């Protein structure tokens, strides 16, 4: 990583040797990556999301740009890491919590809001920068992904996936995503 | 509390080393090695 605290460079290591500095690539190249990724995971997975997955990539790229214009990978907080891994982990976790069967646009946008938050929101230290990231995501979303209703991440229930109220007996090892269990549902099934 | 609530009641055994103020780091790390062999060779569903 670039020189910061423990990060540094010895001059002689590149005495008669060349170094190839590598850092963030271009935003449109990143979108050439992630648009076809969203194709192969939502356009190639769900028809109800095949009809809006494009703006999802847009809601991804512009939001991530706003957040990294507002917060820095390794300059103010080592609790931060803005890189390819931002949207990489967003899309991988989009490809990991697909259970809660038959993702409508509501649930795909739910899981994506989860991905973006969990890569950026509790990456963040307190209330105000939390709200800044929230403003970025709500703006970028309701410009781009604002056609069918998908924000059931929040108004439906907490942005969660429920298993301790809907499991399988022995292999809770990998708990099963069934985010259709309510407040006292959980609060009473769990004391069992 | 909620950590083992989730993890234990999500089936990944909550592996933790029996530790005191002077319990062996050697024994700690060897039990960790046991954990390693379990998770790797056995594919044991764990959460350390």
């Amino acid at each position: 990583n670039p020189t910061a605290g423990s990060f540094n460079i010895t001059p002689r290591m590149q005495r008669h040797f060349v170094t190839f500095a590598v850092q963030m690539p271009n935003a449109e190249i990143t979108r050439a990556m992630y648009y076809q990724i969203i194709d192969g995971h939502f356009s190639s997975f769900d028809v109800d999301v095949a009809k809006m997955s494009n703006k999802l990539v847009d809601a991804t790229c512009e939001l991530h740009r706003n957040v990294m214009h507002n917060f820095l990978p390794s300059a103010v907080k080592f609790h931060y890491q803005f890189n390819l891994r931002d949207l990489s982990n967003i899309t991988q976790g989009l490809t990991r919590a697909i259970k809660e069967y038959y993702r409508e646009p509501v649930k795909v946008a739910r899981l994506w809001v989860h991905e973006c938050e969990r890569v950026f929101r509790d990456r963040m230290i307190n209330e105000a920068d939390m709200a800044k990231f929230d403003e970025f995501r709500v703006a970028v979303t309701k410009k781009f992904f604002d056609d069918c209703g998908g924000m059931v991440a929040i108004e439906e229930r907490p942005l969660i996936y429920a298993s301790h109220a809907s499991m399988t007996y022995t292999p809770e090892d990998v708990p099963v995503y069934n985010a259709l269990s309510s407040y006292d549902v959980l609060r009473k099934t769990l004391e069992d | 509390s909620l950590a083992r609530l989730a993890s234990y009641i999500c089936g990944y055994e909550v592996y933790q080393i029996s530790v005191s103020s002077t319990y062996g780091i050697n024994d700690f790390k060897e039990n960790l090695l046991g954990l390693y062999r379990k998770a790797g060779t056995k594919g044991t569903p764990i959460t350390f």
